[PDB]
């Protein structure tokens, strides 16, 4: 079930051969990718000077 | 007047019903088939239009 996009289709179904068609054998999503995003910028400076 | 179909529409089962987490898709499997038959349905209904 994870050789061949065919093998994907078949193991979708149950019959070892595939007449004509086209079938939805897997649902794939973007995994997204390792970055963040930032905050508000600073207002004032440090009440120490 | 006379409407001949509809908008076709996918629903994956799994995705909108989970989303992200990947423990709760380890759990849908309890029901069993509830995802299949509801995709089956809609496809269904797909190629019908």
């Amino acid at each position: 079930c994870a050789l061949d996009p065919l093998s994907e289709t078949k193991c979708t179904l149950k019959s070892f051969t595939v007449e004509k068609g086209i079938y939805q054998t897997s649902n794939f999503r973007v995994q997204p990718t390792e970055s963040i995003v930032r905050f508000p910028n600073i207002t004032n400076l440090c009440p120490f000077g | 007047i006379l409407p001949v179909s509809m908008t076709k529409t996918s629903v994956d089962c799994t995705m909108y019903i989970c989303g992200d987490s990947t423990e709760c898709s380890n759990l849908l499997l309890q029901y069993g088939s509830f995802c299949t038959q509801l995709n089956r349905a809609l496809t269904g209904i797909a190629v019908e239009q």
